[PDB]
């Protein structure tokens, strides 16, 4: 498996939709609105708000902080490296009671069951869960009620080393000497050993 | 799989626990080093294979776990109960990472907790023996 | 089962399938849990129960029950002549998986003690008291609900392994084991029909038999 | 019971009500003016500011600071959950005299009474108050005092997972050998255990 | 019910103590492990049951509480008796979320609080001995 | 050359490690000093040469590497079997830029690791004895 | 090179056809002979002369832990010797098996000689059993 | 496998029909034959004979608290026996019950020996008490 954030949010989006569905509001589709935050296509087509209530999803970053390196090892003739990855998301509800919606989404992904399902469809697990703000902003005419919260991924990302080769055969020579830098040796030993 | 803190899973005594401190809230340790080595005079070594393997296990609970009344209660039954009888149990910890692959073969309760009553809720520590602390191994 | 016999058919031959007498009988259908003790008073007297008296005062599993002495019973002897059982007629009880008191110099002495499907008595017994400490213990958190009933997530599963690993630990206090493994289905591995069905599978565990020594072969030289 | 911070803050309010009601001034149905924050209804609505003194309760966040979860145990035949929270809350006095009614507050909230009516409409409890500031601000024309202060919550909330499930049958399979890997096992034990 | 500060209630001598410092104002502890364990040099483990069960209490208040008249007071008397009189008392603890689920059989007071005097008022720490520290249970 | 952390191979038993921690991955110290001096009432030295070359090698991974896994699985192996075989092999360090120049000539695993089980992923530390820590050096 | 390791985990002893086990925390046996095997006499002139002494019995002292099951065996053999007649033997070999080769010797036709002090506080106090023996043989393997 | 463990609070002892108590912090009581059991000797030759001591006396001493109430209870019993005439009795089974099982000895016909020695300072000091015995017994469970 390769880590592509971009593959972590379409899995959470999709796990979010049977989650905590059912307090959103719905599209014209009946799909609860739930979507990827900047949301464009075709390069410059740009979405519209949805109606609320609805949930937004961003991918902050990742990072590293497991060492370099995690494994290296040889599935079939060729070179694999594994490597350990940190990857912190955002998720934010807008509309009213967004704070009402947030701590009973806090209190499902805590369950033994919904951890199962996100690592079924994105292949990570949940580290951690930070606090949840409640906050105001203008826009214009009223306030809208928002309130962003933390969830930390952990997971293991491979990849093929299409540049590398295994050793397959050994050749080995040797000496034995009385004195350091005798000239000519007193024996020598020559060895082959082939992988078959 | 990897790592992550809310998989962990310790029973002992049939009971299954939870409530866990935020950080540190498990700790395992062997009493004796493996292999003891004598170095003489002359440069020599010799190594001598303790035949010791007892531990320590170490749990943090918050103050207002419910394990805690649980514990606090098998305690005072074994108080009450002649030396025939045995207070040994399995301690099993389960992770799906394997980062913890080992268990208690006979854990017996050895100290209570203390008690610290400051601003916010402290933590509880709850320490275990065992006679043989095994460090078991995913590879054959 | 402990049953005695005193058909003198049972000492000739030594071939299993032409045999017809009781004892050959049992042993054609690898009844286990059959004991046959040979001894010619068998017929109104009932030396059987001095042998369960043996093992039965004891702990299971921690004792083995070949080269027995018992108390007053005599040598198994012939009814012909009165005379021990010869080295002919022990070996065609060995091959009937039949008990007898055979002699030492002067001293009678119940020797194998297996039961008739050629199993040792304290592997019987043993798995026998295993098999129902296993069972209390369980039942304590199945029906007595000690903890409170237990979830079909890794947290309960784990909670069945702390069980069993206890029982199979206990065995290995008595000496009766020396090892022993304990495997668990993950619970996101479990097929979603047992889940509404609530009966957990595939639990399964091994152990290693401690022994024992009966016998002794010895050999040696003298020179100058 | 679940935790919801919209049925927090009106069990603070009416729980003032009585508590401090005697300091405040009076609207036209002769209740204290007590409100919550940012005031607003039917979507766009938006609340005008009451006659002074009175008093405004926000809700900042919710955070859990003891651990992830607290408990897990069957009631009934369904799974639960348990979750410890804690909830800044923050009061404000708005008029003259703002210091001198906030610190009355203040020596109330810590008597042995009161925080029981708090527990008997909220059911949380009191866990910290901090200091009270006297600020001042301009606004137009005239200065307005005011007297903000935090008291802090501690509530447990318990949920529901009906994904879950209990076992009721244990089914066991053994074996015994000599020696490890002995392919025809000596000994097989096979158990079956009901609830029942 | 969940843990708050300010439902702690401790009493002893038939007087309520109050002016808790903000932190840290009460800590618990035995004496004694429960059980001390023996290993031989074959590896065999034995257990020894600790007949010890005394215990330290300890509660800190503000320098300028009333209740530090009162126990000097009661330090005071206790100095112009004969031995034939007694001077233990329990000491109960109350706390309405079962945090600290314990109490002092024979509780006597043991040392003097240090003084001291810098810019802020400060705290004094009362010590106090008990014959037996139990740790009861709220479940059967 | 210069030094990079991601050049650095160690090898013992003819199996790779790797996932080592972040930061201080690995450490090395001789058990005695080359020289113990000795002084008189008058001022004289004397210089004692001692025979002691043993020493340490610490060596830390991340809890979820897989090569905790083999070392579990070697010292499970090492403890079902009898005196007379050996359990020594060389524990070689590679290192490009020549910053480590030392090698165990005959390492013995020594030291379980320390288990805990904090917030986020932790460290486990290993420990191995050498008979003799050679330091050798890349100039004639 | 590096000698053979030692480990106290695999040593067994056996007296009297029971085996005793139970070993104490440190110190758990102890061997030695009675006198020295060459006693020197040196004249007044400087002259040396060697006595070569033919006593050769020994003792061997072995310490278990307090509540070890093996305390019990001793003492219901020791409380069987104590009814039996004078001519019935009461001495066997005491065996030693170490396959680290650290212990050298044997016990010839051994006897016990004297029971454990007990002693009970808050800790545990290992006992001490005593032994002789009429030949304390020192064997080793060929150079 | 684990031996049974150790409490020294299940420990009663016995003696003349009170029961004392109160131990000492540490080192609380003392078991300890007089003679060994057995004393070889050995001829200029090497052979070897053994002698069978017939002496089986013991002592048992017993430490208790400064303050302890059993202190007074032993001085009472002392003071009685004094002013006894010879031709009565002073002599009584010393009893230890141990359910562990650590302690193997009994007194037959025990009988007190030597008073505390009394000393006093800033701590507090233990008293201790000897005892003879007819015969210390040994006995066990049969193994």
């Amino acid at each position: 498996m390769q880590l592509e954030t971009a593959e972590l949010e379409k899995g959470l989006v999709r796990t979010l939709v049977d989650v905590i569905g059912h307090r959103l509001a719905r599209d014209k589709n009946n799909r609860p609105n739930v979507i990827r935050a900047y949301p464009s296509d075709n390069s410059n087509d740009k979405g519209l708000k949805p109606d609320q209530p609805f949930i937004t999803v961003y991918c902050q970053d990742a990072a590293t902080p497991y060492g370099w390196v995690l494994d290296k090892f040889v599935e079939d003739d060729v070179v694999c490296y594994r490597i350990a990855f940190q990857i912190p998301v955002l998720i934010t509800v807008n509309g009213k009671g967004a704070h009402s919606i947030m701590l009973e989404l806090k209190q499902r992904l805590e369950m033994s069951s919904v951890r199962d399902l996100i690592l079924e469809e994105t292949g990570a697990t949940v580290l951690d869960t930070g606090a949840i703000p409640n906050d105001y902003t203008y826009l214009n005419t009223d306030f809208e009620n928002s309130a962003p919260l933390v969830v930390t991924l952990v997971k293991n990302s491979v990849l093929k080393d299409e540049r590398g080769s295994i050793i397959e055969r050994v050749i080995v020579d040797g000496e034995l000497v009385y004195e350091e830098g005798q000239e000519p040796p007193e024996y020598t030993i020559h060895l082959d050993v082939d992988s078959k | 799989q990897q790592y992550s803190p809310k998989d962990v899973v310790c029973s002992w005594n049939g009971i299954a626990i939870e409530g866990f401190a935020p950080d540190s809230f498990l700790r395992l340790q062997r009493t004796s080093p493996l292999v003891t080595p004598v170095v003489g005079a002359g440069g020599q070594v010799a190594l001598t294979r303790n035949a010791d393997k007892t531990g320590t296990i170490e749990i943090e609970l918050m103050q207002t776990s419910l394990s805690n009344q649980m514990l606090s209660a098998i305690q005072a039954k074994q108080d009450n109960m002649e030396l025939e009888e045995d207070i040994s149990s399995n301690f099993v910890i389960y992770d799906p990472s394997g980062s913890v692959l080992a268990t208690g073969i006979n854990a017996w309760l050895q100290e209570l907790p203390q008690i610290e009553l400051g601003r916010d809720q402290n933590s509880k520590t709850w320490i275990f023996g065992c006679e043989k602390l095994d460090y078991t191994s995913t590879i054959p | 089962f402990f049953t005695a016999n005193s058909d003198v058919t049972a000492l000739q031959g030594t071939e299993l399938a032409s045999a017809n007498d009781v004892p050959a009988q049992l042993a054609k259908n690898m009844y286990t849990r059959t004991v046959c003790l040979w001894h010619h008073a068998a017929a109104e007297d009932y030396p059987e129960m001095a042998y369960i008296a043996y093992g039965a005062p004891y702990d299971a599993g921690s004792i083995a029950w070949g080269n027995a002495q018992l108390t007053g019973v005599a040598a198994s002897l012939q009814p012909s002549n009165q005379r021990p059982l010869t080295s002919i007629q022990k070996s065609a009880l060995d091959v009937r998986h039949c008990n007898f008191i055979d002699l030492d110099g002067g001293v009678p002495v119940v020797r194998r003690g297996i039961t008739s499907g050629g199993e040792w008595i304290d592997i019987v017994r043993g798995v026998d008291w295993l098999e129902s400490d296993l069972k209390t213990s369980l039942r304590d958190l199945l029906i007595n609900q000690k903890g409170g009933k237990i979830t079909y997530d890794d947290t309960g599963i784990t909670r069945i392994r702390q069980v069993i690993e206890t029982s199979l630990q206990r065995a290995v206090n008595r000496n009766f084991l020396s090892s022993y493994t304990v495997n668990v289905p993950k619970a996101s591995q479990v097929a979603l029909a047992d889940k509404k069905a609530r009966i957990l599978k595939d639990v399964t565990f091994a152990g290693i038999l401690a022994g024992a020594i009966l016998d002794v072969d010895l050999k040696g030289t003298v020179a100058y």
